[PDB]
């Protein structure tokens, strides 16, 4: 075709240099972090990674804001499914606005 | 203040700059156990006030999060909030009542 930019820039010595980590590691890495916030809660960052179920996890944490236990476990579904809704918004949010 | 839960920290100089001797708390031997959201007794849900339902296998103890120390399940350390049959996951175990001894030694 044409001369590029980048061609005139790296004539012209002007050069990038890749990342030390690839963007397979840091998808790694998120992976990691997700299944370790999911499986265990905050325990893994705090030492060796214990197991909780879910649903005692988010009891726990609604614990942490002010909410007795109580709620969560008589309401479950409905907390289910506004988070799936909420979770959904999202990628019909990126889907279609660039801003 | 450091990795882990932190306890303590301790300033010292150095150079063009500080040391921060931090002293904190890392749980150390775990194991496994089943546990449950709520017990379902006498038509009643109970649920833990501070601590968490583990079982050894046979029988069902309350215990603390971050540490291992068992007690039998209680309504002093239990709460109860409506009827076991919305709440995913219950099981059957029965909890006592310290009032009910002395309570029926005053009755006879
Ligand atoms: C689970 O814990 C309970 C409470 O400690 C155990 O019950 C006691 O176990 C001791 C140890 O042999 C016995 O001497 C007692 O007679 C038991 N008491 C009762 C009321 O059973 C129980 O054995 C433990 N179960 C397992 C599988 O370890
Ligand atoms: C708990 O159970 C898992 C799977 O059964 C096992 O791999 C693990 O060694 C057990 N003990 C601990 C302390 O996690
Ligand atoms: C617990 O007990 C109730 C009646 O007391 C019974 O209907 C229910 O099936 C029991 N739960 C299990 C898991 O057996």
């Amino acid at each position: 075709a044409a001369r590029d930019l980048i061609c005139a820039q790296k004539f012209n010595g002007l050069t990038v240099l890749p990342p030390l980590l690839t963007d397979e590691m840091i998808a790694q890495y998120t992976s990691a972090l997700l299944a370790g916030t999911i499986t265990s809660g905050w325990t893994f960052g705090a030492g060796a990674a214990l197991q909780i179920p879910f649903a005692m996890q988010m009891a726990y944490r609604f614990n942490g804001i002010g909410v007795t236990q109580n709620v969560l476990y008589e309401n479950q579904k409905l907390i289910a499914n506004q988070f799936n809704s909420a979770i959904g918004k999202i990628q019909d949010s990126l889907s279609s606005t660039a801003s | 203040c450091g990795k882990g839960y932190h306890l303590m920290s301790f300033p010292q100089s150095a150079p063009h700059g500080v040391v921060f001797l931090h002293v904190t708390y890392v749980p150390a031997q775990e194991k496994n156990f089943t546990t449950a959201p709520a017990i379902c007794h006498d038509g009643k849900a109970h649920f833990p006030r501070e601590g968490v339902f583990v079982s050894n296998g046979t029988h069902w103890f309350v215990t603390q999060r971050n540490f291992y120390e068992p007690q039998i399940i209680t309504t002093d350390n239990t709460f109860v909030s409506g009827n076991c049959d919305v709440v995913i996951g219950i099981v059957n175990n029965t909890v006592y009542d310290p009032l009910q001894p002395e309570l029926d030694s005053f009755k006879e």
